[PDB]
């Protein structure tokens, strides 16, 4: 049996290689220090400066589109109103019975 | 320096442009929509004397 | 550390006459490599 | 052979097919059909070799037999009425005579056994001609007749079509019978809208051809016809291992390439119809063809295989030859689908 | 809404015409940019819709889910700067390039106001996630996952297409406010059971349903870690969202059809946290317990109700992203150990004490801790099921606790103990993986202050 | 349609029938096919004949050419088929396979 | 306007190039002798084109700029290495075996180019016929496994079928003791260790396969060292026979159309030297390939077509 | 985690479906290439088809 | 191979975009001409 063992022609498997050997302070981002301080710098000013603080702030004082005080302020009057007239507050139907028109059933 | 960063970051430049065409787009496809405009049951409003159209 | 790319067993897999080798296809060979055979 | 006869051999196939397309008379229809083929035979025995001959053989039995099927619908038709314009039948039975004779011709199951055959047993280009051009004919003629066809018999071959096609495209490593079976199921495909809609089995068929020329332009750019071939080939040309992968995703129907436009427009159709289980299960099908194709990506581009040392010699030369319309064809063949409501033109 | 869709289009070209060195940083920057940009569609209505144009509209419930595809990416491509450093300019470029496809059809999926549309970008994310999983996977099966997350994919999906087109040949269109308005009642026929079943079966393929969810394990374990993140945090929430859509021409035939998917719901929970606790991989464990969260938020959905639908939405959002921080920190352990078995390196508190801080806080969202919005979107699926039948506190109980188990179980084996000896290349955590674990954790603790901007269109 | 015409149609019917059969011998399979040829000839010249559509005179010589011409090829293949093999068997067809 | 279809349909006809005097040649002999010297003074005599025996690096000297490239680039062999260790475990045998058969069937393409093109005939050294002659001294001596043989000569089978072997072989004869002095007498350390079995196993195929072979389709000048001296009298020879028994003069235009499409297009005529028959000493995994091909590609002139390098100097490329 | 989820969730929907349909390809693609057979089935396809639809 | 750049086809390629461009510019200028006066809208 001559044959070799290797079963075909290749590249031995590397080593992997780390990046606080040639350079401590290396922030894991590149093997290049200049562009690996600068996208650090970037990825710290656009994702905590920029949107985490900015973009928090923006949500917080986001103006009521949903209309939960209008809706407070509705409700107060309309209590207010109810409770002066001694209307019984909520009433059971939704629309008003006059304008809709049940179908006989004569069974 | 002028002349020789600006090939070197002239990529830079194309995502802040999108941002603007879009935002144009936008509002030209809102151009497309004013069939209503000012005459909903709900917002039916008498224009201002010096005003053309109730929302752009 | 590295990622698994083909070897040679896993090639051979596709170089049969037919995929799904069975009985009676066992003995099929794959054709010539130019689509000529030797006039005998 | 000499350029001038195979110039003259290619428009007379051409002249033939244009013949069928033109003509209103069953015997000028006939007499086109056997124009084609007689002059389609050097073209398949180009190059010489036994394998070539076998398939050209073949082919011509098939293509004589369905010929003569043809001519019989023809003489039947015009004894139970005198008539010679291609139109409504108006025989049971020569319709039937017609439609397994275009069927025959087409390759749609079960006469689909020649298909494969005469596919690996000549050459690429041969392949691409005969997988591309030879179904204007019998499809031209199918759509001229389409009022009077049986939907029961024209709807069992199509589905019959797309099982085979999809189950024997499963069990391939040869390029030209993993062709030869995608352009079977397709097949299927395009004949069963034909009783709805001849504009679906139009658009069908011309997406088709894109997809068709695309891949065998490739094909015959990385000149491989196993996939063992195949998977050298981004070891020289990754980026045409790359477009052949994207024209692949096309061919299976994947959304958003062009090859989901036909059969999802085909399946719309057959819905107006109150057709609802058919459409299903020809979907269900066509996921083994995807199934394939996704086999051939897998060993061309999305995993480098095991390459040889001579292929350094091959990375100091370029291709002499090109294609002009390759790059149309890939990008008509991945990137139309949102062009999809210009066939209104009646395509 | 193209203010948003054209400069996600125009972060390819700028991809492509960037420097070698330069791809990372100008993509997370401006990925980061049109992230702040999208922000601003969480100011919705309590009326209809933001109707933007015929084609696109946000919607309370589309807000949240924008928000998050738009912030995910630039954490994806944080992870994935590590382990793509050996390889080519335009390989990168490529991976990015898949990334930013991705982005752009799920942006364009959620907005969608045709439901044909929706589908077409609903299946055209298929394509990048099956190129990513099969081609930057390190394992031999990664190919057998990808064919497993495709067909999967497309035997539930084929159904609804013919399905879709069905029902515009019958109501005339499919645009989703002509639906909303014009819907009418199913009646209880055959015909009308195997439409709801081709409506409803491609959604829960991808939720995943708990009898169908043999692809997911598969697909997150051999797929890179960006991959993961986009299949943990936005592709299964698909499901998810396509149902809250389509439940609405389904009624009343919902409350028959519903009981086999939520009894399979029920008790899937309860068989993949069991599963969990038996588990000899992270990625694994970590995938089965995206299964059960997915499984409540079934439970959710089936039982349409308002407190249903509030809390699948916010579950959605928090699993989102906790399952995101928990692939992040396995693939930073697996960066270092090469191995992806839970029990080989132990006891790395000792040697990484800020990134066991991190392992515990993601760990505790996933335990879901009040007030957390994990707890928050439980609680409120958890009450409405209540309200469906009483029993069922019995199984959420049982996987609350079961849940706390396998998530304490996962953090003590990795970090507790004593470290493996022979392991001597634990080096310290990069600035870059402390960055990445903050940015998932942060708006989580952060949206606990405003959980009204997750709980959907019913708040 | 008398019986003429029935026995010219089951003429054609057992020559695609035995064209169909392939024993052995693709010679006989063309002398199959010039046989279906063949009663279509006669057919079509009692049907135009019979009706006296007098410009149909024409197609049956057409039909003979063109088939004939048909055959002429076949005859091509079928030679060289032999060239490579010795003999026109049809079982020797089986390089290509499905 | 570059040779096809259409410049055959016009006026490309190379009937009327061939002139009695192309007569493609071929020069053999035993390892160093005067088959070189003999070959060129028969080139200069007969107003013939030369080509010199190819080496690991012919195909780097006819692509971008002739220099030839890096080994790891060009070949991934070399001959110092096979007469050192010829018994080597990564398999450099039977690599600079089927690299030497590729890159003489790479300059038996570009010679019948010249010929057919030109209409002026070509001189060579050790063409693809008689390249297997060292294969089967490599199989004796036990250099070379079998498998290695069978896929050799699929090889050249597959390729040698399609072109036209050489009018007159010239064949000069060596004895073993003499080569040995001879190489003896250059004084390459490399050459030194050729072992006089692995000589007569060379020179035994020659005469056993070899020569009756080409006697049968061609015709054969059998030469010795003393009467290849004199190049007058093996001119004369080549002269005087007539070939008419071999395939040329059966060749006609439509087939040297064909051959001339086949010559050109170097990428077809390479086509089945990589067909995937998996051997160990040829076959390259993966990752390997990978590397080797992207260093392939950082070449200067080899990163896209001869006349689109900007870093070579090409201008006017936004034009081309 | 193994008689559920490993052995019989995989049993039934994919490895039944690879099973059948590697099964039916070899069925499909397992003809020997002669054209007897196939002009045969073609009979047989003409005359089944002659009688059914009328 | 060593070959400059061919000013016949560059000359060639030019001019055909520049005639379909011009072409296509004047066949919109008609064919609203020709909506308008057929409409009567102006
Ligand atoms: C309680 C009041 C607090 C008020 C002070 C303000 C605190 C603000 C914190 C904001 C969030 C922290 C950020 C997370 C990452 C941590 C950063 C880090 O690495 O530390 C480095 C830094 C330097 O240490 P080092 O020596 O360099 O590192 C060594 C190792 O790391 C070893 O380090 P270690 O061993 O010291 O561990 C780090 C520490 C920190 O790491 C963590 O685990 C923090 C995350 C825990 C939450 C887990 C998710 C569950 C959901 C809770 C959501 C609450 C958020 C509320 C809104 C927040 C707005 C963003 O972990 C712990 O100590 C475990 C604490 C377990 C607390 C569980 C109780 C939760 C509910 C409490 C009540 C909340 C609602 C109240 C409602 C009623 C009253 C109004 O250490 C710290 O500064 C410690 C952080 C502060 C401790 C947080 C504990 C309570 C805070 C809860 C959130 C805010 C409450 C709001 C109510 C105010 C009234
Ligand atoms: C919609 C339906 C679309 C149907 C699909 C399209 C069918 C495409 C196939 C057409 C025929 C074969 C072919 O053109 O090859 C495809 C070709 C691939 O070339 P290839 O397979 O390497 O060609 C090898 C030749 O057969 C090797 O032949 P060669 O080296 O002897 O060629 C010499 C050359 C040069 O011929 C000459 O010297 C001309 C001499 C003029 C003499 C005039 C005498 C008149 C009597 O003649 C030709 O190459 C064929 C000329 C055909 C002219 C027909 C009019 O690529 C395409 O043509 C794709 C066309 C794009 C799709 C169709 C058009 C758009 C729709
Ligand atoms: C996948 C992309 C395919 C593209 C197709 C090839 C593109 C190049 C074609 C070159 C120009 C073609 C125009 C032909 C000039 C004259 C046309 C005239 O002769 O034909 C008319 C009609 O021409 C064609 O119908 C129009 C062809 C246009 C095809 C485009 C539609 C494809 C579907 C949308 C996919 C996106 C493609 C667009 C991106 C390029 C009248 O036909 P008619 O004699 O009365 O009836 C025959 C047809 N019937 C039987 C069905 C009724
Ligand atoms: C290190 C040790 C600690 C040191 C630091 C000590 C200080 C701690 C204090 C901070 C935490 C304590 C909690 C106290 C909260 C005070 C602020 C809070 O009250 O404001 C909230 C306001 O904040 C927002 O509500 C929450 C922020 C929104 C988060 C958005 C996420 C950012 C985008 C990132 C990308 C998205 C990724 C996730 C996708 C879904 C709620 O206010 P609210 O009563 O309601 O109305 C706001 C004011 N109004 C009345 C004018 C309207
Ligand atoms: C595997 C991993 C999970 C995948 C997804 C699983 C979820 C699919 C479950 C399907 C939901 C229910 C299907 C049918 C529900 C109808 C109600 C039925 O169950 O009850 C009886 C139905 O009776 C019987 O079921 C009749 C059908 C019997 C045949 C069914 C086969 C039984 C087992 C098959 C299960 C296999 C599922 C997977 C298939 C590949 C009531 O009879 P009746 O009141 O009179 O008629 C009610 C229906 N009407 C009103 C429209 C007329
Ligand atoms: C009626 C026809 C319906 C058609 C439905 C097609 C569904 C798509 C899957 C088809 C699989 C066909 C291929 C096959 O099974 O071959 C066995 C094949 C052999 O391996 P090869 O890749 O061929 O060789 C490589 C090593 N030499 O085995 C596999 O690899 C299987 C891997 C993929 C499994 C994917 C399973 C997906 C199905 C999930 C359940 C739903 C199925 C779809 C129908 C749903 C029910 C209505
Ligand atoms: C993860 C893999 C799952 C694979 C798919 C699972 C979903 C299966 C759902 C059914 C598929 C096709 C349904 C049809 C799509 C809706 C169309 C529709 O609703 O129209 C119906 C048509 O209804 C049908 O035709 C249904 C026929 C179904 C045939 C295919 C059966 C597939 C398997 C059946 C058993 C399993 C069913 C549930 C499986 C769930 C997944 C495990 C009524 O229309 P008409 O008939 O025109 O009007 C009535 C008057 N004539
Ligand atoms: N096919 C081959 N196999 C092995 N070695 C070869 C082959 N072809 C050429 N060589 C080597 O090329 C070298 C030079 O060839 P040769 O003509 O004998 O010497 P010189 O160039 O001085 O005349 C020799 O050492 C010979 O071994």
């Amino acid at each position: 049996p001559p044959e070799p063992t290797i079963r075909l022609q290749e590249d031995p498997d590397p080593e992997d290689e780390n990046l606080y050997e040639k350079n401590p302070d290396s922030h894991g981002y590149d093997k290049d220090p200049i562009v690996d301080l600068w996208n650090m710098r970037v990825v710290f000013f656009f994702g905590f400066s920029i949107v985490l603080v900015l973009g928090s702030t923006f949500v917080a004082y986001l103006p009521d589109y949903r209309m939960q005080e209008w809706a407070r302020r509705e409700a107060e009057r309309l209590v207010k109103y109810r409770e002066a007239n001694g209307l019984p507050l909520m009433e059971s139907n939704c629309f008003d019975p006059n304008k809709i028109q049940l179908p006989e059933d004569e069974d | 320096n002028v002349l020789q960063i600006v090939r070197d970051h002239w990529v830079h430049i194309l995502v802040p442009v999108g941002f603007v065409f879009g935002c144009y787009l936008d509002r030209r496809s809102d151009e497309k929509l004013t069939a209503f405009r000012n005459k909903s049951l709900l917002f039916k409003r008498e224009l201002r004397p010096n005003e053309e159209v109730t929302w752009k | 550390a590295r990622q698994w790319q083909p070897d040679v067993e896993w090639a051979e897999q596709f170089g049969g006459a037919v995929m799904y080798p069975t009985k009676e296809t066992a003995h099929w060979k794959p054709p010539p490599w130019n689509d000529v055979d030797p006039p005998k | 052979m000499n350029p001038i006869i195979y110039t003259t051999l290619i428009m007379t196939v051409m002249s033939g097919t244009m013949l069928v397309m033109i003509s209103s008379h069953w015997l000028l229809i006939w007499i086109g059909f056997e124009m084609n083929l007689l002059a389609m035979i050097p073209v398949l025995m180009k190059n010489f070799n036994p394998r070539a001959t076998e398939a050209a053989t073949k082919y011509f039995l098939t293509q004589a037999t369905a010929s003569m099927m043809l001519m019989m619908a023809i003489i039947i038709n015009l004894l139970y009425s005198g008539q010679w314009t291609i139109t409504k039948m108006f025989n049971p039975v020569a319709m039937t005579m017609m439609t397994m004779a275009l069927a025959m011709k087409l390759g749609l199951s079960p006469f689909h056994f020649w298909v494969p055959e005469v596919t690996q047993g000549i050459s690429l280009q041969a392949g691409l001609l005969l997988l591309t051009w030879q179904k204007l004919a019998p499809l031209s003629v199918l759509c001229q007749i389409s009022q009077s066809i049986n939907p029961n018999l024209m709807l069992t071959m199509a589905m019959l079509s797309i099982l085979i096609g999809g189950w024997g495209g499963l069990n391939q490593t040869q390029l030209r019978k993993i062709m030869a079976y995608s352009s079977i199921a397709h097949m299927g495909w395009m004949t069963a809208v034909l009783p709805y809609n001849t504009t679906m089995t139009i658009l069908n068929l011309l997406i088709y051809i894109t997809m068709t020329l695309a891949m065998f332009m490739l094909l015959i750019h990385s000149s491989a016809t196993t996939t063992l071939s195949l998977s050298h080939t981004w070891n020289k040309m990754p980026v045409i291992t790359s477009l052949m992968m994207v024209t692949l995703l096309s061919m299976g129907g994947l959304p958003p390439l062009s090859g989901f436009m036909p059969k999802w427009m085909i399946i719309q159709e057959m819905t107006k119809n109150e057709s609802i289980i058919m459409p299903t299960l020809m979907a269900m099908t066509a996921l083994l063809n995807l199934y394939f194709y996704m086999r051939l990506a897998y060993s061309s581009s999305l995993t480098m295989f095991p390459s040889t040392n001579n292929m350094k010699m091959k990375w100091q030369f370029e291709h002499t030859k090109q294609m002009k319309l390759l790059p149309t064809m890939i990008v008509l063949s991945t990137l139309v689908l949102p062009m999809t409501p210009a066939l209104s033109s009646l395509n | 809404m193209l203010k948003i869709i054209i400069p996600t289009t125009m972060l390819l070209p700028m991809t492509w015409m960037s420097k070698h060195n330069m791809i990372w940083i100008n993509a997370t920057v401006h990925s980061l940019l049109i992230s702040l940009i999208s922000l601003s569609l969480l100011n919705q209505l309590g009326e209809n819709s933001l109707n933007f144009s015929l084609t696109f509209f946000s919607d309370s419930l589309s807000a949240p889910l924008l928000v998050l595809t738009t912030w995910l990416l630039p954490l994806m491509l944080m992870a994935s700067q590590s382990h793509l450093s050996k390889e080519t300019t335009t390989r990168k470029k490529l991976y990015i390039t898949m990334l930013i496809l991705l982005q752009l059809f799920l942006i364009m999926t959620f907005t969608a106001t045709e439901l044909i549309l929706f589908y077409i970008l609903f299946e055209a994310t298929l394509v990048p996630t099956l190129i990513i999983i099969t081609r930057w996977g390190n394992q031999t099966e990664r190919l057998n996952a990808g064919l497993y997350f495709l067909f999967y994919t497309l035997a539930g999906s084929l159904p609804l297409l013919v399905a879709l087109v069905y029902i515009q040949n019958t109501t005339g269109s499919l645009n989703f406010l002509i639906i909303h308005y014009w819907s009418h009642p199913l009646s209880n026929s055959w015909s009308n059971i195997f439409m709801w079943l081709a409506c409803i079966m491609a959604f829960m393929v991808k939720m995943p349903l708990y009898g169908l969810h043999l692809w997911l394990p598969k697909a997150h374990v051999e797929a890179p870690i960006a991959g993961s993140m986009v299949l943990a945090a936005v592709l299964l929430k698909l499901g998810g969202y396509g149902m809250m859509r389509i439940t609405t021409i389904l009624n009343p035939l919902t409350n028959y059809m519903a009981y086999p998917f939520l009894m399979l719901s029920m008790w899937g929970m309860i068989m993949t946290s069991s599963i969990c606790l038996r588990q000899t991989d992270l990625k694994s464990l970590i995938a089965y317990s995206s299964v059960s969260h997915m499984a409540l938020v079934i439970v959710a959905i089936m039982i349409q109700t308002p407190w249903s639908f509030m809390g699948a939405t916010a579950l959605m959002i928090a699993h989102g992203l906790t399952s995101s921080m928990l692939f992040c920190l396995a693939n930073t352990n697996y960066e270092r150990v090469h191995s992806r078995t839970m029990i080989l390196a132990r006891g790395l508190q000792t040697l990484l004490p800020l990134m066991a801080t991190w392992w515990l806080v993601a760990s505790l969202t996933n335990l879901a801790l009040p007030p957390s919005i994990n707890l928050i979107g439980e609680l409120f699926i958890i009450t409405a099921s209540f309200s469906w039948s009483n029993i069922t506190i019995i199984l959420m109980g049982m996987n609350m606790m079961i849940t706390a188990l396998y998530s304490l179980y996962m953090l003590i084996t990795t970090q507790r103990g004593k470290y493996t000896h022979h392991i001597n290349n634990i080096k310290p955590s990069f600035t870059r993986e402390n960055a990445l674990m903050a940015l998932h954790i942060l708006p989580l603790l952060l949206l606990t202050l405003n959980p009204k901007m997750i709980l959907g269109p019913l708040y | 349609m008398p019986l003429v015409y029935m026995n010219i149609i089951m003429a054609f019917a057992i020559a695609l029938a035995g064209l169909l059969m392939y024993r052995s011998h693709l010679m006989s399979s063309l002398l199959c096919l010039e046989g279906m040829m063949l009663s279509l000839f006669i057919m079509s010249t009692l049907i135009i004949l019979n009706t006296h559509f007098t410009l149909a005179n024409m197609m049956p010589i057409i039909l003979l050419v063109f088939a004939a011409c048909e055959a002429a090829l076949g005859l091509s293949l079928l030679v060289m088929v032999s060239n490579t093999y010795g003999t026109d068997y049809v079982q020797n067809l089986n390089l290509l396979q499905c | 306007l570059q040779y096809g279809p259409l410049a055959f349909v016009l006026g490309e006809r190379t009937t009327r190039k061939l002139t009695e005097t192309s007569k493609v040649i071929t020069v053999d002999g035993n390892i160093c002798s005067g088959k070189g010297r003999l070959a060129r003074e028969i080139a200069e005599k007969l107003g013939l084109r030369h080509f010199p025996e190819a080496g690991i690096h012919y195909a780097d000297s006819t692509t971008g700029d002739g220099k030839p490239l890096d080994v790891q680039l060009s070949g991934n062999c070399s001959l110092e290495k096979f007469y050192d260790d010829p018994k080597s475990n990564d398999g450099n045998s039977y690599r600079l075996q089927s690299w030497l058969y590729a890159s003489r069937l790479l300059q038996y393409a570009d010679a019948l180019e010249h010929l057919l093109s030109t209409g002026q005939g070509v001189v060579l050294e050790r063409s693809i016929y008689s390249d297997f002659v060292f294969l089967e001294a490599m199989y004796r001596q036990g250099f070379i496994r079998k498998q290695c043989v069978e896929h050799y000569n699929e090889v050249k089978k597959v390729t040698a079928c399609e072109y036209l072997p050489p009018h007159v072989v010239v064949y000069v004869d060596v004895p073993v003791p003499e080569i040995q002095s001879r190489i003896q007498k250059k004084g390459n350390p490399h050459e030194m260790k050729i072992t006089a079995a692995y000589l007569q196993d060379i020179e035994n195929a020659y005469k056993k396969t070899f020569l009756p072979e080409m006697s049968e389709k061609c015709e054969v000048l059998q030469y010795s060292a003393r009467e290849a001296e004199d190049a007058e009298k093996v001119v004369e020879d080549i002269e005087y026979l007539k070939c008419d028994k071999g395939p040329w003069p059966d060749q006609d235009d439509r087939t040297f159309h064909r051959l001339r499409m086949l010559v050109q297009n170097k990428l077809e005529v390479l086509n089945y030297t990589t067909i995937p028959v998996y051997l160990p000493e040829i076959t390259i995994g993966a990752h390997q390939s990978d590397r080797v091909f992207q260093k392939f590609t950082e070449l200067p002139g080899r990163k896209y077509s001869p006349g689109y390098n900007e870093d070579v100097g090409d201008k006017w490329i936004w034009l081309k | 985690s193994s008689l559920l989820d490993l052995i019989w969730l995989e049993t039934i929907l994919p490895k039944t479906t690879s099973f059948i349909q590697m099964k039916m390809s070899i069925m499909v693609s397992n003809q020997k290439g002669l054209i007897k057979l196939y002009f045969l089935s073609f009979l047989i396809t003409i005359m089944i088809s002659m009688t059914l639809f009328n | 191979p060593h070959g400059s750049p061919d000013w016949l086809k560059v000359g060639l390629t030019l001019g055909t975009s520049v005639f379909l461009w011009i072409y296509l510019i004047k066949q919109h200028k008609e064919d609203v001409l020709e909506y308008k006066r057929r409409n009567g809208l102006e």
